[PDB]
């Protein structure tokens, strides 16, 4: 049975940690489940007010500040965002190089999250030491495929480090860490916690070579520099060495992600079977990915290889076409002044009031999007649904052999459990496609380079930006006025998971995703972490 | 025993934490089990909520001291109140570790100079650490700066002492020379060839981008003599550069695809 205290009281976990931003987590627990849940916000910088009146050139370079963690995604959005507003299309290399970069961004995103952001709440690092290296090297004999780093000697050596690390009593980031003594909610045999450990600082290092490959055709990482309006300046990543080494480099982070991230979220999966039956929502969204056409947002949703759509209700037989026009944000329980309710991106406003710490009317700097009255789930899970419901080849496969794996149905997937495998399973996919789109690009740029098209800056227009970032569903959306910014608005997956309640007073995906959780110390809360976590916050995005 | 390093984020994307961790000489693991003992990191620490508080304070309270890197901007408007971690104001938490730090290291444009926040018309009344403590800073500015620069500085600081810094607290190190200076299409400049647009034949050249708004010859910086990656920089991939490493770029470098 899953660990639960008797707990009856408020827990409140500020900051969270191992995420990108700062956000403040409030429950009430009773006997030791969370009956309620608050996502609040703590940061406001106010990109959109920032842009007014500005060159609609410059939005890219501005909105991809929004953040470092998902570094490009926004550039990406701003420049759809123009691009749709000036009504120019890119040429075919230029699709081709920023859907490469997106691929290569979901491929660094998730690794890092996995292992460096959400390892820790599923792996007790200091009980590694307690484990048999001989041991631990034949369980990951019999899980994954045969690999160096995964024999005694190899995994005897990270459990050395990690021992002269413990014993100097510097415990730097595992200082106070949840699993420190031990905690029941932590079930991975030692030599499981040993395997991952080791995974984790390999993955430290391949995180660097992920990096390098999205510079090839990014300029530099973090914050890509490639993209202009009309299309892409980097001529150089069209040409074959530049190619090559992106390929290689590619295939390396490729190896990793099939030899040790997949065996290891299967692994870990297969302890935490209890969390198949927590954290779970109802309602998915995604603009959809790795478009073969990106000539208009249209284009985008009906040609994406990573499917847009909307499901509602859990009923995976009924996946809606997306409309643009039915999305809108609300600003009742969020730090914003009163009568922003229900506004249209294209009409959005961002009017900042503060009110006080735990106002249970206003309690985050994030806005509440909505969907037709009803909050949505974006990201790797919503992707994994939609693509699945619609029969999408690569995701059918992948997704059985997960549930196979942990013979599990398709219905568990709807949780927190479900969440973190499906990040797992897109970036396999991302992965198996990498040499296809690359040759396609690398054969396209030999014939012709072509990379910007030619455009005009008209004086009154507007325009949209669609995304489907590592954490889901992404738009900018322009007014130019005198060809000048008159407005721009951003709706940032995060806004969708993490965002407040709205204006009916309904809770935002993680809220409800947090009802329910079992809290086996009040103390160390690491199951809110979990969920949390799984969403993959980051909150310089939601709140931008 | 290995120096403690407390790590702040304040008003920022986290793109300056993203940059330190692409290190390669050492990498960060390397750096943080046998270097460093980085005692505070929101990003990528194990403790979340009290515990993490917890943690803050017993490095604060470390009997060896402690050296502070900031991350971000501060936002002071409203009593520093939009901005905040464990219930305080960063303004607040920043000046408290300042105090008692051994040194302080701002990574990054946002906590040296202010950054994307501190861009008209500031919503937030954000300020660079510096302005906003009132005590000097080693700046290592560049949005974000070059792992280079940031992990070249601490590991100069932790071992030789306080490196030759500029009028703008920035390491002569790494800032002491022009992007332009460095910039391979240095002699399509000095030739007059311009790409007057990116579709031009002249851009698929690799002509220079001064016309397209290149802030190259009044940016300080090593991106064409490191490159970031160990693979590529801007002007390499085509486009101009921005002028990120200069205080306040987002007002004084816009717009970027201009001269005016
Ligand atoms: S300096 Fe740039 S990269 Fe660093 S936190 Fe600020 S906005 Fe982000
Ligand atoms: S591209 Fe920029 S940095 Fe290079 S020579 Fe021209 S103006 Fe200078
Ligand atoms: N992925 C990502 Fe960042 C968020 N939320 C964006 O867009
Ligand atoms: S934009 Fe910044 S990263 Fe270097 S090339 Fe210019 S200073
Ligand atoms: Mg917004
Ligand atoms: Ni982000």
């Amino acid at each position: 049975p899953t660990p639960q205290s008797t707990f009856t009281g408020p827990i409140v976990v500020d900051p969270i940690t191992r995420i990108e931003g700062h956000l403040r987590i409030m429950v009430e627990v009773e006997n030791g489940k969370v009956k309620d849940a608050w996502s609040s916000s703590q940061l406001f910088r106010g990109l959109e007010i920032i842009l007014k009146g500005r060159d609609p050139r410059d939005a890219q370079h501005f909105t991809q500040r929004a953040c470092g963690v998902c570094t490009y995604v926004h550039a990406l959005a701003s420049s759809r965002c123009v691009d749709d507003a000036v009504k120019v299309s890119i040429p075919a290399n230029a699709r081709m190089m920023r859907n490469l970069v997106m691929a290569s961004q979901y491929l660094h995103d998730h690794l890092v999250h996995f292992y460096h952001l959400h390892a820790l709440d599923w792996v007790d690092v200091t009980a590694a030491l307690k484990a048999d290296p001989n041991k631990a090297a034949k369980l990951a004999a019999s899980i994954a495929p045969a690999r160096p780093g995964n024999s005694a000697k190899a995994l005897k050596a990270v459990q050395d480090k990690l021992k002269a690390f413990v014993e100097s009593g510097q415990l730097g980031i595992f200082t106070n860490a949840y699993f420190l003594g031990g905690h029941k909610a932590y079930y991975l045999p030692p030599e499981v916690d040993l395997i991952a450990t080791a995974h984790y600082l390999e993955a430290l290092h391949m995180q660097v070579k992920a990096a390098s490959a999205m510079a090839i055709l990014g300029g530099k990482n973090p914050h890509t520099q490639f993209t202009v309006v009309g299309g892409c300046s980097n001529y150089q990543g069209l040409t074959k060495d530049p190619l090559a080494n992106y390929l290689a480099l590619s295939k390396e982070v490729c190896q990793f992600v099939n030899e040790c991230y997949i065996p290891d979220l299967l692994a870990v999966a297969g302890f935490y079977k209890d969390w198949g039956g927590i954290g779970g929502t109802s309602n998915y969204l995604a603009f959809g990915e790795f478009a073969t056409d990106d000539s208009s947002p249209e284009k985008h949703l009906a040609t994406s290889q990573f499917p847009s759509g909307v499901i509602t209700g859990r009923d995976l037989g009924k996946v809606d076409n997306v409309d643009l026009g039915a999305i809108y944000e609300d600003v009742k329980y969020s730090w914003y002044a009163p009568g922003g309710d229900g506004k249209h991106p294209y009409d959005g406003v961002t009017d900042p009031k503060y009110t006080k710490l735990d106002d249970k009317d206003h309690y985050s700097w994030m806005k509440a999007p909505r969907y037709k009255g009803k909050a949505m789930e974006v990201g790797p899970l919503a992707r994994t649904f939609i693509a699945y419901a619609k029969g999408q080849p690569d995701f059918k496969k992948v997704v059985d052999m997960v549930l196979g794996k942990l013979s599990v149905p398709a219905t568990a997937l709807h949780s927190t459990l479900g969440r973190t495998a499906a990040r797992g399973i897109e970036t396999a996919i991302v992965c198996a496609n990498m040499e296809k789109w690359i040759k396609e690009m690398a054969d396209s740029g030999a014939k012709d380079n072509t990379l910007c098209a030619k455009w005009e800056m008209p004086e009154e227009s507007k325009g949209v930006g669609l995304a489907d970032a590592p954490r889901g569903a992404l738009s900018h959306w322009i007014r130019i006025k005198g060809k000048k910014i008159d407005n721009f608005q951003l709706v940032v997956p995060s806004t969708w998971n993490l965002g407040p309640r709205g204006a009916q007073g309904d809770k935002s995906p993680v809220e409800e995703a947090l009802i329910g959780t079992p809290i086996a110390d009040p103390k160390r809360p690491v199951e809110i972490l979990r969920t949390v976590h799984a969403f993959d916050p980051c909150i310089a995005c939601g709140v931008h | 025993h290995r120096p403690s390093v407390v790590w702040l984020h304040n008003a920022e994307c986290t793109g300056c934490t993203e940059a330190a961790i692409r290190t390669i000489k050492p990498y960060i693991d390397a750096l943080i089990l046998d270097t460093i003992s980085l005692d505070y990191q929101e990003t990528i620490m194990a403790a979340a909520g009290e515990a993490a508080e917890a943690a803050l304070h017993q490095a604060l309270e470390g009997k060896d001291g402690y050296y502070l890197v900031v991350e971000g901007g501060l936002p002071t408007i409203d009593g520093g109140q939009w901005g905040m971690v464990a219930g305080h104001p960063m303004i607040e938490t920043t000046k408290k570790a300042a105090a008692k730090a051994k040194g302080i290291i701002c990574i990054g444009t946002c906590s040296a100079y202010g950054g994307v926040q501190k861009a008209k018309p500031n919503p937030s009344q954000a300020k660079g650490v510096s302005e906003a403590l009132g005590v000097k800073t080693i700046n290592i500015p560049g949005c974000p700066p070059n792992p280079i620069n940031f992990v070249g500085a601490v590991v100069h600081v932790l071992t030789k002492g306080i490196p030759d810094l500029d009028e703008n607290g920035r390491p002569k190190l790494f800032y002491g020379e022009l992007v332009h200076d460095n910039c391979p299409r240095l002699p399509h400049f000095e030739a007059s060839e311009f790409a007057p647009s990116f579709d031009s034949e002249e851009a698929k050249k690799g002509f220079c981008l001064y016309e397209l708004g290149c802030k190259g010859p009044v940016t300080y910086n090593n991106c064409p003599k490191v490159l970031f990656n160990q693979v590529n920089w801007p002007v390499q991939a085509g486009h101009p550069c921005l002028g990120c490493s200069e205080p306040d770029f987002w007002d004084t470098m816009t717009p970027f695809y201009e001269q005016g």
